[PDB]
RNA sequence: UUACUUAUUCAAUGAAGCGGAGCUGGAAUUCAUUUUCCACGUUCUAGCAUUCAAGGUCCCAUUCGGGGCUGAUCCGGGUUG
């Protein structure tokens, strides 16, 4: 009956990324070394894309379709799970506990996640995930 | 009566008391029944409903406040929500 | 005092979270949860209305 | 501990104002200074700020209610009456 | 031989109301489109004590249907209305305590308060603490509603007049004896300059029609005609009857 | 002998509600040598509940004209007797006054239907 | 095309801010405009003597 | 007493939804189908709702953008009582 899968979509409600839609990709339910709690490795969107209309010719379109992601180790209690699910293949390999604690490949994984998120947003899919939570 | 079922569950099976514990149980998938008091705040009640929908567990609404739910569950404090993990001897999961 | 706030930099007047210098963490969390849950409630109510209209 | 036989809270008034007036004031003063259950959280935390203002400090809520009681008998009667009328209109 | 207390009160220099600490006029929202064609949902956000008034007031917030902004209204709080609560104002609102349904919308026997005398005057009847107006009946043709007023009175008013359903909060206040000239002093020092009152028989004949005499007596009958003029209307004005009552209100 | 009186407030599909009475008695059965033959005061409850159920079921799905046309032939008392024979024969269980508590609009079209 | 979506707001009684419609019917006109229109209205609403209605009979 | 409103009087509103007819359906079930009525997208939650609005459609002398109609029915300028 577990529903904290390695590919699900939640919203972070605590921390600097409060109210931000993220995809849980690596669930560490049975603790860890530096985080002996029930937590998860997730990849959210720090800056949502702006709405796109027929009245911009490709340039404002690219500017408003730019995506700025983030990766985070976050507690389950600070996570609010949602029924939506995101595909995790392009960055599951690049997101792991070893990629954390070290900013160089932290930014590298951020680049990979950014490329994947931009591709998946220009593709007309996962619009709820790529939309913005208003509160 | 439902109070008798709850007392039998207390005596026989396993349960957790409180919102934090019951949310933990719903996330870990070991909770089967979630009893929510009538006077539980609507935001908390809807959050528990969403968690139960996600984890495919059954939700029962106790017609009574947290004081009455604590009295039924046998403790002398307020419980706003209880989680039933195994009934032990009652048929509370099979009923209703 | 307000003029000291004017002369003080932005970091001390706010927190990095959304609604940083205006609302507390608990209130922000409660309103985020309320927003998401009420939107989900609205979606399921909309599909229920659609299906019952289609049936009738 | 019973320090006074029958004056209760009206020992502050001592001897003045008359026994009957002091008794009425006593009944209403215990009513207004009592602690009441909060229908939303279930804790005995509802105090009175002013007449008709009843604040629950634990859950940070305010309720409109009687001058010396959280809910008057008239308020309960009109609650029942409007509930009955609403149910009749609905069904 | 000199102007009397009520004559001075009418001029009203020191007899005006002390309105510094009042929280604004307690009126219902305007009847523009939504209150007469549907309902608008507002949040009662805060419940406060209005100084000089025995009933609490409610700071409520609605959304402006025409421009992006919030509109704050000062309602008279009904009993049971709590903070952060959805109240609903309009023709199609549900019969719940705190809602602002019109009289034509509420059914027979309903208990309403702060009811409008005419549609759009934002509340005129049953506004004091613990008071309410009962719906006695409806006349759909020439749409009208017969209601009972806290004075035990019958008034027939337009069915489009609104009123918040329930009873004014802060009831039973007058049940407590004031017990002290100090309590009366504070009450009236926040209300207006009308206390303490000296008795006309205690004043001098220059100061009052009741003044003068070697004994403190009124002298003439204390029932005054309705056609009497200013300075003469002291005592009982146009008293139909007089003396201790024995019976009921005949209603 | 014991009297049993019952009343129901059955809701009508024609936007009416019919308040209906029912009157029954216990009677000296054959082979009886007793003088009173009183019921056990719980039989009375059982007869009251069965009468209420049967009246409600019969009135439900019926209009005023159908109700009158089935009340006139005096078959309802025999139907009640048939349905409650098991506890007692129970003859003369007649169905007392029915009255409408409110009515819909003036129903000019219903008048044309009745007079056409 | 895959980036844009169907927003439409609902303009119900308490749904969303009403759109900027034509309020030319409800313009609080200047006083002289009001005198103009109401003077015409009064002239056509009163029973004019035949000298009017032999005028206003332009060829 | 009668079917009046324009004089006059009263009260509000940033003079915003007035009157009438139409889009859609539910009715007695229509003695032939606007003939009579109604509704004209919101009630478990102290969330949000604002860039001549997104979409749709036609036209683009085509730069980092637009124009008309629509979305948001039409007529009468009596702001409403």
């Amino acid at each position: 009956a577990k529903f904290l899968k390695a590919g699900k979509v939640a919203v972070v409600v605590r921390g600097r990324y409060a109210g931000k839609k993220v995809v849980i990709v690596k669930p560490h339910d049975e603790g860890s070394k530096s985080h002996p709690f029930g937590h998860a490795l997730v990849a959210g969107i720090e800056r949502y894309p702006l709405k796109v209309t027929k009245k911009h010719g490709a340039k404002k379109v690219a500017k408003r379709t730019k995506i700025k992601p983030f990766i985070k180790v976050v507690n389950y209690n600070h996570l609010l799970p949602t029924r939506y699910t995101l595909d995790v293949e392009a960055f599951k390999s690049v997101v792991s506990t070893e990629t954390f604690e070290q900013p160089s490949q932290r930014e590298e994984a951020k680049k990979v996640v950014k490329k994947a998120f931009e591709e998946r947003h220009q593709a007309g899919k996962n619009q709820w995930f790529f939309s913005k939570l208003r509160f | 009566s439902i109070n008798q079922k709850l007392a039998l569950v207390i005596k026989s099976g396993k349960y957790t008391l409180g919102y934090k514990s019951t949310v933990k149980s719903l996330r870990q998938g070991k909770s089967k029944l979630i009893i929510i008091a009538a006077n539980t705040p609507v935001l908390r009640k809807s959050e528990l409903e969403y968690y139960a929908m996600l984890s495919k567990t059954k939700v029962y609404y106790f017609q009574g406040g947290n004081n009455e739910l604590g009295t039924a569950v046998g403790k002398l404090f307020r419980v706003g929500v209880v989680s039933i993990l195994e009934a032990g001897d009652s048929d509370i999961l099979t009923t209703l | 005092r307000p003029r000291q706030y004017a002369t003080v930099s932005k970091t001390h007047k706010t927190v990095s979270r959304a609604y940083g210098g205006s609302r507390c963490a608990n209130c922000v969390k409660e309103r985020i949860i309320r927003a998401f849950l009420i939107e989900e409630q609205k979606i399921v109510k909309k599909v229920v209305k659609e299906q019952t209209e289609a049936a009738k | 501990a019973k320090r006074t036989k029958k004056v209760g809270i009206t020992g502050k008034y001592g001897v003045r104002y008359g026994s009957s007036l002091r008794r009425q004031v006593k009944k209403l003063e215990i009513q207004q200074h009592a602690r009441y259950d909060c229908s939303f959280c279930g804790k005995k935390t509802v105090k009175r700020g002013a007449a008709g203002i009843w604040t629950c400090s634990c859950c940070k809520k305010t309720v409109a209610g009687g001058a010396y009681t959280v809910s008057t008998a008239a308020a309960a009667t009109v609650r029942s009456t409007i509930r009955r009328l609403r149910e009749m209109v609905e069904a | 031989g000199r102007v009397i207390r009520n004559q001075r009160k009418g001029a009203g220099s020191i007899f005006t109301s002390h309105t510094r600490l009042r929280q604004g006029a307690a009126k219902l929202r305007t009847l523009d489109y939504a209150e007469r064609h549907g309902y608008i949902r507002g949040i009662v956000k805060q419940i406060v004590h209005d100084s000089g008034r025995g009933a609490p007031l409610a700071k409520v917030v609605f959304r402006d249907p025409y421009k992006y902004r919030l509109r704050e209204e000062i309602f008279i709080a009904n009993e049971g209305v709590h903070t952060g609560q959805f109240i609903y104002a309009g023709k199609k609102a549900s019969l719940n305590v705190g809602n602002v349904l019109p009289l034509g919308s509420v059914p027979e026997g309903t208990i309403v308060s702060n009811v409008e005398e005419k549609p759009g005057d934002r509340g005129a009847l049953a506004r004091a603490s613990g008071n309410y107006v009962i719906i006695i009946g409806h006349n759909p043709d020439e749409n009208k509603t017969r209601v009972r007023l806290p004075s035990g009175a019958k008034k027939v008013i337009s069915s489009d007049a609104r009123g918040v359903i329930g009873v004014i909060a802060g009831g039973g206040r007058v049940d407590k004896p004031l017990l002290k000239a100090g309590r009366a002093f504070h009450k009236y020092r926040l209300k207006r300059n009308s206390w303490p009152k000296t008795r006309g028989v205690a004043m001098n004949p220059v100061d009052h029609p009741h003044g003068g005499g070697n004994h403190q007596h009124i002298g003439k009958a204390s029932t005054i005609s309705r056609g009497a003029v200013s300075g003469q209307k002291a005592g009982l004005i146009a008293a139909r009857r007089t003396g201790l009552l024995r019976g009921s209100q005949k209603t | 002998q014991t009297l049993i009186e019952a009343n129901v407030t059955v809701k009508t599909s024609d936007d009416y509600v019919l308040r209906i009475f029912a009157i029954a008695f216990t009677r000296k059965q054959a082979n009886q040598v007793k003088r009173h033959s009183y019921a056990q005061s719980s039989h009375i409850r059982a007869i009251r509940k069965v009468i209420s159920e049967i009246l409600t079921k019969e009135v439900q799905g019926s209009t005023l004209a159908q109700l009158t046309s089935k009340l006139i032939p005096e078959v309802i008392n025999k139907e009640i007797e048939n349905a409650t024979k098991d506890i007692f024969p129970l003859q003369n269980i007649h169905v007392r006054k029915v009255k409408l508590l409110k009515q819909p609009k003036f129903d000019v079209g219903a008048l044309m239907a009745l007079h056409g | 095309n895959p980036l844009t979506h169907s927003t439409p707001k609902n303009f119900g009684i308490g749904q969303a801010v009403q759109p900027k419609r034509n309020l030319s019917r409800y313009v609080k006109w200047p006083e002289y405009v009001r005198v103009q229109r109401q003077k015409k209205i009064l002239s056509i609403r009163l029973k004019v003597p035949p000298t009017i209605a032999q005028f206003q009979y332009t060829l």
